[PDB]
């Protein structure tokens, strides 16, 4: 997804 | 949505809303004075003046399919 890790 | 303000934090508004998804990078062309940004959705690269005017794209980059960071 795009979520920080 | 793309957003632009004065330096201060207020006059915050839009100036890129339209055909966005996952605006990941921001970055500023310092001797054209154009800021450029960069879609993990649509995968493009994109180009326009500093009043979200004048929007331009980049051709397709090969392999180019989640950029973070440009
Ligand atoms: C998506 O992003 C766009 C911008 O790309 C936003 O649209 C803009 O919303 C702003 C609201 O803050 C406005 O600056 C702007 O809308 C109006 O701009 C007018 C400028 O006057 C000239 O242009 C109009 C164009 O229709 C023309 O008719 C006129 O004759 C002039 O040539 C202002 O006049 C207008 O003022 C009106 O609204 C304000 C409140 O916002 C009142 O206080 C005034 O009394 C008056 O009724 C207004 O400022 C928008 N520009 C565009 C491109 O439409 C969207 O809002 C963003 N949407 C989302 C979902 O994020
Ligand atoms: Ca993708």
């Amino acid at each position: 997804x795009n979520x920080x890790x | 949505k793309i957003m632009r303000a004065w330096s201060d934090g207020s006059h915050l508004m839009p100036i890129v809303n339209t055909s966005l998804g996952w605006p990941n990078g921001l970055a500023i062309d310092w001797s054209a004075s154009r800021l450029y940004w960069v879609d993990a959705f649509f995968d493009k690269i994109e180009h326009s003046t500093l009043d979200g005017l004048d929007r331009k794209r980049l051709g397709h980059v090969d392999q180019m399919t989640h950029p973070f960071g440009l």
